[PDB]
């Protein structure tokens, strides 16, 4: 939670620096109104107090400007948080890495001091295995392309498998679709397609 | 722009019969020059009386230095969050068999001390990057009256970025290798290998067109892609307005 | 106050001083021996202090920016400096970098994650006798990925990860009274 | 402006070097200036001339 | 003291402007990070987020204090007029395509995918039926082939 603590620390530090800046003379004989008004009458004290007024007003202007910068930063962060809540808590985001590594499934908001926390639950494929693939299968001259998934061989046979999980099933005319003769495709390999 | 009335009818649709594989180059700033300022050297150059008078403004000067330090750390953070998305430094396979696609100009050149690609070399040569200086030259040949020497003599130093351009090139090369050898899978966890033709087939199925049209036109597509790269190779080589 | 050196400038007979862009005098004609002398500040910015945080140790390292390690003492004027500043000016731990010269940390050929960034791909840390080390950062593990025109990798399992990420939303609302701050309670 | 510094790298100001000697470089002129001719003048001028 | 105040104010002005520009650059950097995550590491469906046309890939290239993206995109080029119809009344039932549109070259009708002209003959698996063929507006007569 370094971000939220940094925000709180920044605000507190800015206020404390503003208090500390009242010790500056700004060219006047002293940084205290009382000393100026007691040593000098308004005759000569007006100029000193005006110098002090100008300096302290400039200090306030500096503080307000820095606060506006930080407010813009926080507004950008808040807009991002609102977009995340709308697109990840209220929905399922297809944007890659927008909500956590892996394929986003859900998100759970949790309040935090001056901030929000998202628990992005994600699907991460873990145990991979090598396989020999092929873009298409030439059955009897025609080229078979899978509908969804890829053609995969364990060494002997071929199966259609969905892309993010190993659930092979035997080649079939409904799993695939035909498109033209099987001579133009590069990498095509021979096998038979089962037809119910 | 051009006036272009479009035909419209309740029973008339226009269907494409071909395509072009365009390559568009777009640029984004990521960081800016980190800078540091010495109040004492700038305001009260080396006089002790003026520094003693300035001591009562230590709060102001601490505030300024804190702000500039925050800016510098922010620049380093920006560069890291842009380029170091993945912490697995993949290296391109030695053999270039990507179904006819030619990635020569967007991969590292082994025949250069820096590990940049051709397009990167053009990009770095198209920007001057003038703030680079060695102290001692300012102490020596100052009759030239360089501006950087004045900035340094008035306490306005420029800090170097954390990530060297070679390191950024390494990160970019890792991203390219993962992209062309594993597709989108290396971003969602481990990098899973796939032939590039099947990868571009996945992309074609993504944009809403069947994958077969790729395999029936693969060579053509590859040529188009290469041609598009060639356009970039000249578009960044003649003009400097990009 | 500053450092005087000799230079070349063509001063017309009615000119004695020369001024730069910042209006500070930079060239002066010596009245006794007719010659031009250039005034430079006797210090320079570019000194950075690297340290593990106190409550751990008091050792530090010093980065002198854009100076060769051969010419660090003349640049820093170590002759006039205190004895405690001179030990950090030259020694056996002197290390040259693209950013500048680093003193007080031994150069290590190994690579780690960045603990205290320095610059130009150099990061420093506090090893375990105890001392400060400086090393080139590690960008991550080298991992060559197998690739072939007829080889695909398929997952057989999965993990349901949960990642926690935090975003600021608001900050402390504040209000300021000019009268109470500038002119506390005085009517004048 | 603190007694504790956390882990990191800090840009630091210039307090390390201090001056130790002074140099004077004036023209070498020995002719004392005519004070006795403007102050010890027998006669001054009228204010209009 | 007057000089000190003036020069300190000059420094404050410079630091403020630098903060403004830092915020601008941070916005640009956040956009660049989002682009790298969503276009280099993936395929973006967002229109014109990564180049004109349908995004396919993106290739990052480092640049001085910046990044460059080579958005490769699919742009359909050679278009042709056709006469369409929302549905086909076969024998009372209305046929709607699964993916693609019904297109006629003047004589026959085919189902064609939306972004490319690859017509194939009408078939019961290419289409699906839904109710009688009287409520639909623009429906036209033709026969659907059944294996
Ligand atoms: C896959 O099937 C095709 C035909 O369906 C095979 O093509 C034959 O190749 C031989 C020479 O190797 C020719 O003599 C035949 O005329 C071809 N057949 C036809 C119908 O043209 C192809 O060889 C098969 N691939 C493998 C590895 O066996
Ligand atoms: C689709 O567009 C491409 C290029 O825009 C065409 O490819 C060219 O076709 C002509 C004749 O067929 C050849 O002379 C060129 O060599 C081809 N260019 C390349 C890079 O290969 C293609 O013919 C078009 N296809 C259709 C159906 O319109
Ligand atoms: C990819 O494109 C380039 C340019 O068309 C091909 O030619 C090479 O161009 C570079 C210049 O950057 C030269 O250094 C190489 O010597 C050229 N190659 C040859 C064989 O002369 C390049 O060949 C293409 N890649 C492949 C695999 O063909
Ligand atoms: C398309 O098919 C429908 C019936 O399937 C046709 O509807 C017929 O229209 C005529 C008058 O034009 C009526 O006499 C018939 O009774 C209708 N048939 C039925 C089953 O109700 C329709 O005409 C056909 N459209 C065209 C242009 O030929
Ligand atoms: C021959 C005149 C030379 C003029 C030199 C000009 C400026 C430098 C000397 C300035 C002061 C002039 C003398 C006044 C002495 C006042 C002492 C006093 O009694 O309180
Ligand atoms: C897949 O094959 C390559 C080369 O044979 C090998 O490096 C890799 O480890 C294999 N994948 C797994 C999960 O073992
Ligand atoms: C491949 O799969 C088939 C069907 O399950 C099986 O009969 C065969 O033994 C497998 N061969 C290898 C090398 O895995
Ligand atoms: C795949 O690559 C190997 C060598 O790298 C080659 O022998 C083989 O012919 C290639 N096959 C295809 C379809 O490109
Ligand atoms: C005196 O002045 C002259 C020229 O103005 C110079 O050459 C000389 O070095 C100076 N010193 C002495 C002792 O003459
Ligand atoms: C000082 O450093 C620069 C670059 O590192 C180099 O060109 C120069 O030769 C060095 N000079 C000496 C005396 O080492
Ligand atoms: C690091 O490597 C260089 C040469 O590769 C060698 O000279 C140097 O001694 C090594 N560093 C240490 C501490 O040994
Ligand atoms: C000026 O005149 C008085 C009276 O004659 C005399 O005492 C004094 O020495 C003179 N001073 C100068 C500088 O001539
Ligand atoms: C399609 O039809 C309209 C009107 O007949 C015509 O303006 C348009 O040019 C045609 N499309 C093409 C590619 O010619
Ligand atoms: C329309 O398509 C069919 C089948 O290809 C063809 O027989 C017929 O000649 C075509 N007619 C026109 C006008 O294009
Ligand atoms: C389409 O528009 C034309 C005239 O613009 C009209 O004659 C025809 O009936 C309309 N057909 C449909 C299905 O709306």
């Amino acid at each position: 939670l370094g971000k939220l603590q940094d925000v709180v620390n920044q605000n507190a530090q800015a206020l404390n620096t503003l208090v500390k800046q009242l010790s500056s003379n700004f060219g006047a004989i002293s940084s205290v109104l009382n000393d100026i008004l007691s040593r000098l009458d308004k005759c000569e004290a007006e100029v000193q107090i005006d110098r002090l007024i100008t300096g302290r007003l400039q200090s306030l202007q500096t503080y307000v400007t820095q606060q506006l910068i930080r407010a813009a930063e926080i507004r950008a962060s808040a807009n991002l948080a609102a977009t995340k809540m709308s697109e990840c808590v209220l929905g399922q985001s297809k944007r890659v890495d927008f909500c956590g590594k892996g394929y986003h499934l859900m998100s759970f908001p949790q309040s935090a001091p001056h901030g929000v926390v998202f628990l992005h639950v994600t699907y991460v494929p873990a145990q991979e295995k090598n396989f020999t693939t092929a873009p298409a299968i030439c059955h009897d001259g025609k080229a078979h392309f899978p509908r969804e998934g890829v053609f995969v061989s364990n060494g002997t046979h071929w199966f259609v498998t969905q892309r993010n999980f190993y659930e092979p099933q035997i080649i079939t005319t409904d799993n695939t679709f035909v498109s033209g003769n099987c001579d133009v495709v590069i990498g095509i390999v021979n096998n038979t397609v089962y037809d119910p | 722009g051009a006036e272009n009335s479009v035909a419209y009818s309740n029973n008339s649709i226009a269907i494409p019969t071909n395509f072009t594989i365009s390559v568009t180059t777009e640029i984004l700033p990521v960081s800016m020059t980190k800078t540091s300022v010495d109040c004492t050297m700038y305001i009260c150059g080396d006089s002790t009386e003026c520094s003693n008078l300035l001591l009562q403004y230590g709060s102001f000067c601490t505030q300024l230095n804190r702000a500039l330090t925050g800016i510098a750390v922010e620049q380093d953070k920006n560069t890291q969050e842009v380029f170091a998305q993945v912490k697995q430094i993949y290296k391109t396979p030695p053999i270039k068999d990507f179904g006819g696609f030619n990635f020569s100009q967007i991969l590292p050149d082994p025949s250069k001390p820096s590990k940049r690609s051709f397009i990167e070399d053009l990009l770095f040569n198209k920007v001057t990057l003038a703030d680079i200086k060695q102290y001692g030259d300012c102490l020596g040949d100052i009759a030239a009256r360089d501006l950087i020497c004045a900035q340094k003599f008035n306490g306005l130093t420029v800090l170097p970025p954390l990530l060297t351009d070679e390191m950024i090139a390494q990160y970019t090369s890792a991203l390219l290798a993962g992209t062309i050898t594993s597709g989108w899978t290396f971003g969602a966890g481990a990098a899973l290998q796939i032939p590039f033709a099947m990868q571009m087939a996945y992309r074609f199925n993504g944009i809403g067109v069947t994958q077969n049209v790729l395999y029936e036109n693969q060579k053509l597509i590859a040529n188009q892609f290469n041609s598009a790269i060639g356009k970039i190779q000249d578009s960044l080589s003649s003009t400097a307005s990009a | 106050t500053g450092v005087l050196t000799e230079s070349n400038k063509k001063f017309l007979p009615f000119q004695q001083f020369g001024r730069d862009i910042a209006d500070t005098t930079d060239a002066v004609r010596d009245p006794q021996t007719l010659e031009i002398l250039d005034i430079t500040p006797c210090s320079f910015g570019g000194v950075s202090v690297i340290t593990p945080g106190t409550n751990t140790s008091n050792q530090v390292a010093v980065l002198y920016q854009d100076v060769n390690c051969t010419e660090v003492p003349v640049a820093i004027h170590a002759d006039q400096l205190t004895p405690t500043w001179r030990v950090y000016s030259t020694g056996s731990n002197v290390f040259q970098t693209r950013a500048g010269c680093l003193i007080g940390a031994e150069h290590v050929n190994n690579s780690y994650e960045c603990d205290i960034p320095i610059g130009a791909g150099i990061c420093a840390s506090y090893q375990t006798s105890q001392s400060i080390i400086a090393y080139t950062m590690s960008l991550g593990a080298e991992n060559s990925v197998a690739y072939s025109n007829n080889s695909i990798a398929i997952p057989t399992n999965f993990t349901i990860s949960v990642t926690t990420e935090i975003l600021p939303v608001s900050m402390t609302k504040t209000s300021v009274d000019c009268t109470m701050y500038i002119c506390g309670d005085s009517t004048e | 402006k603190s007694f504790t510094v956390e882990k990191g790298i800090y840009q630091t100001s210039n307090f390390r070097v201090q001056p130790t000697e002074s140099i004077v470089r004036f023209p070498n002129i020995t002719n004392l200036c005519p004070f006795g001719e403007v102050f010890n003048a027998t006669r001054f001028a009228s204010v209009y001339a």
